[PDB]
RNA sequence: UUUGCUCCACACAAUAUAGAUGGAUACGAAUAAGGCGUCCUUGUGGCGUCGCUGAACCAUAGCAGGCUAGCAACGGUGCACUUGGCGGAAAGGCCUUGGGUGCUUGCUGGCGAAUUGCAAUGUCAUUUUGCGUGGGGAUAAAUCAUUUGUAUACGACUUAGA
RNA sequence: AGCGAAACCACAGCCAAGGCGGGAAUCAGC
RNA sequence: GCCCUGGGCGCUCAAGCGUGUUACCUAUACUCUACCGUCAGGGUUGAUAUGCCCUGACGAGUAGGCAGG
RNA sequence: AAGCUCGUUCAGUUUUAUGUAAGAAUGAAGCUUUUAGUGGGCCAUUUUUGGGCAGAACUGGCGAUGCGGGAUGCCGAACGUAGAGUUAAGGUGCCGGAAUACACGCUCAAGACAAAAGGUGUUAG
RNA sequence: GGAAUACUGCCAGCUGGGACUGAGGACUGCGACGUAAGUCAAGGAUGCUGGCAAAUGGUUAUAUGCCGCCGUCUUGAAA
């Protein structure tokens, strides 16, 4: 069951910084937190839980720490290599690919599956 | 009739029309095939190539709005397409002419299609949508 | 979009399902209702209840209000009120609409819907009353309740073996598609997005 | 979304000092006038505004458990009140006070004056519970029974509230 | 050429209010809620109908219709046969008729209404 | 390919209009996939194509079609106004519609 | 009623669509948790992990989709049969054994595409009905009349008879 | 089984309430 | 602050209440343009006329008055 | 309407004089004479009368008034016939054309004259 | 100590997508380009192309979306 705590990672929905993550440095009340995420480019601002999904990643961070010690227990934790693990980011990569493909690719995508297809099922019953 | 000041400015093409682009087009008998670009002509006309050998269009003369432009390109610098124009296709039962400069004309892209992989068949294949299809998503 | 699309009343809201299914039913899109004994109204059962008595009484005098028994009437009677009925236009909407309590056939081989807004978990308040519409019906005078839980259990069963079979085939089509990996055309499918 | 201004005024002396939170620099004018009446005899034609200029926060990066002397005229008399809000930020702590008395008291912009505003930087000062619950050592909560925004009419999955 | 497009700007003609429910009431327009111009009511003609002067009287043909009953008539008209057309009159024989449409042809006057009686 | 389909699918909602008045000169159309207005900016300008059948057959075939064009958008759910050189009859309200591909420019 | 009635095969027309233009693409239960794969000292159990949308899954390449050649398997699939099971809620559908017969774009080639002239939905679905043949199936019922008397204001109702 | 009118006739009517207004045809009660 | 005693369907973290922030719905209202008319100004004949024109404004309405068919 | 003749003279327009010499601002005439019709009350308001009610001195609005909104009888806006775009009032769950839009709390029965009083009803100083 | 950025206002800055409008009728006028001929988005649309012996469209019936008995009367517009 993931819980707002100081330090845990999150995910912004929507805005200028959505599809970017963020760390909570502080909670400000029930509904809203402050976040950060120096990494991202995302600058330091408080922001609504409705507005943030949070993520099942956590690393420690100081309370109230600073954009230049946020950045730096973000790059101790390597959180991003753990994320980019995560099947919700790998989800998230091949939605991205998949909606930027081109015709052409798309047609040599078709091409594909039907030749891993014809394996597949030849594979079967055997 | 008063000396009206409309100077017959010449046309401006979008950036994502250029020679030897894979053009689309949506009306007429060929609609849905996969078509290659060649020269623009001199009345507003795009002259394309299938080429014929490969799906069946001939070179015919187009209208850019009703054709959709793709970003994967072919090599079209030794095609001499200078020889076709407006008077070409003018009428006033194939003429004998339209089948050997046709021939020309494939001769020197059949090669160039088929240096990228699956391009033959690709343009081979008409190009149609399908359920759950978002075109102002997706990018062709 | 389905030609036809099927909404599963269990856990959902009567007045956001009927109105939803009504500006549906207008853009021209069929919809049928099953599983409506299973829908849910909110407030408790005594509010629900005397909503519905009182209408049963307030006359026009037989030739306007009827006390009409069957929930799944009682779910239309909801939309019709949604609805620009006594006209042509109206009329025809309606007639795609169809609602049968629990799943009969051949509705059971087809895959239901559900309207994740007209839900009432999600919608409803954690802790709040709530009615299940099942109740009202058999106080109000509806006999069948009894009838349609006995042949929908042996809907749960005879399904639930088709699901197994339909588990096992998953089962196997995921094993082959794991000794399928790492082969050129699904790593070519990776690196192309697929 | 208010802003904060600092107004002056001396009646064309003694020049007068306050602080008036408003949406724009004329509605702030309005409100130094209205007060003005309240605090001393003074007419808008007997002078003009000295100097009005908008005060940034010096850091809006960091959490302040705003207290906040508020003073509103309620339906029948106006009485003093004081609270204490966290926030990062004066402009957006007034806000959420201006919000607060609006949903319960129905205190509005039209009826509330703005005192004075303070931080807190000292444990066990502030006395209000729903505050203090927050000066704790960092704590963990759930967030049960979320929801997302179904673009889509129909769903096939019948999701789930789980975080 | 010169007949550009004529907007007749109301084609349907006015009638009578309460002239189908009541048989007495004649179809011609009398003026008498219509009055008032009450919304979903019969429009009430007013100066906003006028038509165009350069295309007033134009018929489709883009012609002025001129009514004829003699040579002298068509005649007259061979100055100005670009603009106006011949019209015979339903009490002319068809003996004269002939000569009207054989001169108006030799003139190049066009004949609105030929093959009358014919 | 079993699927010919050049034009993006729709629906015919009701035509513009207020409370009581209507305006008959401009039609609402819905199409399929559009959610606001900034996806339905692309469709703008796309010619609008009804297709229905009559027992009488008329001079070129057995099917008739209107001709109209998209005008501009419509509310927040990205519906957009469409126009027709002939309205289409109000029986047709919740009808399907054709959006064609054409006039594009990507 | 010149198969008159009926169900079928092919076969030409009218009739219109409340409105196809790839696929309604099947568990249950909770929403302060449920699945999936595994373990089993089988439980409200342990382990790895999935959600945060279908923005997907199945399919989709050929004159609107033809002819033909070669390679690898006898897999996929359009269709006529056949053994058997399930579906009574509106079951009227789900399939299952075995071959037969086309395609197979799983892979590699040879053929025609044009003239609709720069597009005119460029005509491919069935709902009902009408007329022309052949492959079978069965050949009845009701009203009046006659009358009844349980019925009976008059209708009506209840009867017996080749 | 006769012989053939008069009165009347803008047009209405099945009721829930306020702006004083939710179906063939004839036979038996007022 | 709200509750209890004191338009139809339905709505209940409202689709109720107060308030703050954006978008959208459309009157004969407003802004650009096509046409009729009235009102006002002006060009007009070493002939181009109660005519051929250019520019602007205006268009509700009973009795009543005037003008044109 | 009817002659003159001044092109300027005027104003339900706004502050200092003490109501104005205003070379303060803004907008843009006069005497006549005879010629049809014209004898209502009312919505709100004003002066603010007393003990329910009854007259009343006044200022905006109809009579002759369309249109959008309020299911229908105050707000907006006052009207040639048309094409195009933005709004007022009023609305964006369906009927009903428009976001089951965002944010802060409230409420269990309401919600689109009774407030004199009570509640171990709920949330704040 | 340093920039950056949110916000405000300007661009006689650039570049597109979509909707309606083509109104005037041989040149006289104000402007830009050019060393000059001449050109121009500069006191109102031109150039090209395709389908056609019923073409476009009109009256009418019927069904669909919305709207909705008369003259005189008191005169408060009224039943």
């Amino acid at each position: 069951w993931r819980l707002v705590e100081v330090g845990r990672v999150v995910l912004i929905k929507k805005g200028q910084s959505a599809g970017k993550l963020a760390a909570i440095v502080e909670i400000i009340d029930q509904k809203k937190v402050l976040i950060d995420g120096p990494k991202a480019g995302v600058p330091r601002q408080a922001i609504n839980l409705g507005q943030v999904v949070l993520t099942p990643l956590t690393f420690a961070l100081p309370r109230g720490a600073r954009t230049a010690t946020v950045s730096k227990k973000w790059a101790a934790a390597a959180v991003c290599e753990k994320w980019a693990a995560s099947s919700w980011a790998k989800k998230i990569a091949q939605r991205e690919r998949r909606a930027a493909l081109t015709d052409f690719e798309r047609f040599q995508v078709m091409v594909l599956r039907k030749q891993k297809r014809y394996t597949v099922k030849k594979a079967l019953a055997k | 009739l008063k000396k009206t000041r409309k100077a017959a400015r010449p046309q401006k093409l979008r950036a994502s029309l250029v020679p030897g682009t894979v053009l689309i087009l949506l009306a007429g008998r060929f609609r849905g095939k996969r078509v290659v670009y060649l020269k623009h002509l001199e009345d507003n006309t795009l002259l394309i190539s299938g080429p014929f050998k490969v799906n069946g269009v001939p070179l015919r003369r187009v209208n850019a709005r009703y054709v959709i432009a793709t970003s994967t390109k072919v090599s079209v610098e030794g095609v001499n397409v200078e020889k076709f124009n407006v008077e070409y296709f003018a009428k006033e039962e194939i003429k004998a002419e339209r089948v050997e400069d046709q021939k020309v004309v494939d001769k020197a892209l059949i090669a160039e299609i088929k240096k990228t992989p699956l391009l033959k068949q690709y343009l081979s294949a008409s190009f149609s949508l399908k359920n759950g299809d978002k075109p102002h998503m997706l990018k062709f | 979009v389905e030609p036809v699309v099927v909404i599963d009343g269990k856990g959902h809201l009567v007045g956001r399902l009927a109105s939803v299914v009504a500006k549906q039913l207008l853009n021209g899109q069929k919809i049928v209702v099953v599983r409506a004994e299973e829908l849910n109204i909110s407030g408790e059962f005594f509010r629900n209840k005397l909503k519905y008595h009182d209408f049963l009484r307030k006359a026009t005098k037989t030739r306007g209000p009827f006390h009409f028994r069957a929930p799944s009437r009682i779910f239309y009677k909801a939309l019709r009120g949604m609805v620009s009925h006594k006209t042509a236009r109206g009329k025809a909407a309606l007639e795609r609409l169809k609602v049968f309590e629990g799943i009969p056939p051949p509705y059971d081989k087809k895959k239901r819907v559900v309207v994740p807004q007209a839900l009432r978990v999600l919608r409803l308040k954690p802790g709040r009353k709530y009615t299940t519409l099942g109740k009202l019906s058999t106080s109000v005078g509806w006999k069948y309740e009894d009838v349609v839980a006995k042949l929908e259990a042996k809907r749960k069963v005879s399904s639930a073996e088709y699901y197994a079979k339909k588990r096992a085939f998953t089962k196997k089509v995921a094993s082959a598609n794991a000794t399928a990996a790492e082969s050129d055309v699904a790593k070519q499918l990776a690196a192309l997005g697929y | 979304h208010f802003k904060e201004y600092q107004v002056i005024g001396r009646r064309l002396p003694k020049l007068f000092r306050m602080r008036i939170f408003a949406s724009n620099e004329v509605i702030a004018k309005s409100r130094y006038w209205y007060f003005l009446q309240k605090l001393h005899k003074v007419k808008k034609a007997s002078g003009e505004i000295v100097s009005i200029n908008q005060i940034n926060e010096a850091h809006p990066t960091k959490v302040k458990n705003f207290g906040v002397w508020v003073r509103y005229d309620s339906r029948s008399g106006t009485h003093n009140m004081y609270k204490e809000i966290r926030d990062v930020s004066r402009v957006a702590a007034v806000e959420t006070l201006y919000q607060d008395m609006a949903a319960r008291h129905r205190a509005r912009f039209r009826s509330i004056h703005i005192l004075k505003v303070a931080e807190i930087e000292k444990t066990a000062d502030v006395k209000r519970q729903y505050v203090k619950q927050f000066l704790t050592k960092d704590l963990k909560f759930p967030l049960p029974h979320r929801v997302q925004k179904s673009t889509k009419t129909f769903s096939y999955k019948r999701p789930s509230t789980f975080y | 050429l010169p007949h550009p497009k004529i907007v007749k700007k109301h084609t349907k003609k006015f009638k009578r209010h309460h002239s189908d429910r009541y048989h007495r009431v004649a179809e011609n327009w009398r003026k008498q809620v219509v009055r008032r111009r009450f919304r979903g009511n019969i429009s009430q003609p007013k100066i906003g109908y006028g038509s165009n002067k350069k295309t007033k009287f134009l018929s489709p043909s883009g012609h002025k219709t001129f009514l004829v009953a003699n040579v002298k008539d068509l005649e007259t008209l061979t100055m100005h046969t670009k603009t106006y057309a011949a019209e015979i009159a339903h009490n002319i024989s068809a003996k004269n008729r002939v000569v009207i449409l054989a001169r108006a042809k030799a003139l190049g006057i066009k004949v609105t209404n030929p093959k009358g009686r014919l | 390919a079993e699927s010919h389909r050049l034009y993006v699918k729709g629906k015919h909602l009701s035509y513009q209009r207020s409370k009581r008045v209507n305006n008959p000169n401009v039609s609402l159309i819905k199409i399929e996939g559009v959610a606001t207005p900034q996806d339905a900016q692309f469709y703008l300008g796309k010619r609008i194509a009804y297709v229905y059948r009559a027992s009488k057959e008329v001079r070129g075939s057995k099917i008739r079609v209107m001709w109209g064009k998209v005008t501009r958008t419509h509310g927040n759910s990205g519906v957009v106004r469409a126009t027709f050189r002939n309205n289409l009859p109000a029986k047709t309200f919740g009808a399907s519609v054709r959006i064609f591909l054409y006039p594009s420019n990507i």
